[PDB]
């Protein structure tokens, strides 16, 4: 398996793990301020 | 929840609603931490004024659904539970401090692309992430509008909602209300001044309070749904419970330890 | 917390 949630939570499977963002994602980092 | 977008299909992998079965109605929000765990609100069970004190054959879980009433035959899995760990020194009467719940599965589920638990916070990412100002998103069916004799006239939101509060200054939070605040639970939302709304409210409590890591990309809870005073009120804002400040209990109750 | 009908569930839940 790939876990059993382990290490592998947090990772949504239509986002996270497809690479795809969602519409109020963004919204959140912009408010952490710091960037990479 | 007041002010929000309607959540994506499978925007949150973690929700979890905690349906009662006799008469089927919503009760609270839950969040999904393991297959066979799920955190909630102590209120949500036990709450002597309103004469609330469910058992174990009250409950009915539903996790990965995305509609408020309709039976998500391919989508959603229903599952019952086995015990109930409420923590000891919940403090029901005072200022519902220690306001956390964690229900046993009786089977752990089958997790599929909508069923997909949540992080914990690790003594960093608690540190890093939980600062004023941050935004949480906070999810859930409850109302979209405070009601007091509450039910239908568009009230009750048809799919899941999402809103994303900030963090404000816990001597912001205390200067709110009068009631004995804690370290054990901590506030968000806009201030007065301030150019946006939003805020959980009714049938949304027990759901999780998330944030992204932006040094890690998983998901963290950072808090549940706990209480509010009146919802969307300006100069008054929702707590919720501090998950990382009550991880120990959590820990010592699953067990889920060095290894 | 009340009543907008909510759609059937599989009565082995119930008895
Ligand atoms: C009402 O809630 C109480 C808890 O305040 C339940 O008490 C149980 O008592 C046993 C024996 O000490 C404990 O092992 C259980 O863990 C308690 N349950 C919980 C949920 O903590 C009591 O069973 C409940 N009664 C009804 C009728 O719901």
């Amino acid at each position: 398996t790939f876990g059993a949630g382990e290490a592998d939570c947090g990772l949504r499977p239509l986002f996270e793990k497809k690479q795809v963002q969602d519409q109020t994602e963004k919204e959140l980092f912009e408010s952490y301020i710091e960037g990479r | 929840i007041v002010e929000g977008q309607d959540a994506e299909v499978g925007l949150s992998p973690w929700q979890v609603m905690l349906f009662r079965k006799s008469p089927q109605e919503l009760l609270c929000g839950a969040s999904l931490i393991s297959d066979r765990w799920v955190l909630t609100a102590a209120h949500c069970l036990l709450y002597p004024p309103w004469d609330k004190n469910f058992t174990v054959d009250d409950l009915l879980v539903r996790i990965g659904k995305h509609s408020r009433t309709r039976y998500e035959r391919k989508v959603e899995k229903i599952s019952m539970l086995d015990k109930i760990y409420i923590h000891p020194r919940y403090n029901w009467k005072e200022n519902l401090d220690r306001d956390i719940a964690l229900l046993k599965l009786k089977r752990p589920i089958e997790l599929s692309d909508y069923i997909h638990p949540v992080c914990l916070p690790d003594k960093q990412t608690a540190a890093k992430l939980l600062h004023a100002g941050f935004k949480g998103r906070v999810t859930g069916w409850g109302n979209r509008r405070e009601t007091w004799t509450t039910s239908v006239a568009e009230v009750q939101p048809s799919v899941l909602q999402v809103v994303n509060l900030p963090l404000v200054e816990r001597p912001v939070c205390k200067a709110s209300t009068r009631i004995r605040i804690t370290d054990n639970m901590f506030c968000a939302g806009y201030k007065p001044g301030e150019g946006k709304r939003g805020d959980a409210c009714e049938g949304d409590s027990g759901g999780p309070f998330v944030m992204k890591s932006p040094y890690n990309n998983r998901w963290y809870q950072m808090g549940i749904v706990s209480w509010g005073e009146g919802c969307d009120r300006d100069g008054k804002y929702g707590f919720y419970t501090h998950v990382f400040r009550l991880k120990k209990w959590i820990q010592k109750v699953i067990d889920r330890l060095g290894s | 917390h009340n009543d907008g009908d909510f759609e059937e569930i599989p009565e082995e839940y119930l008895q």
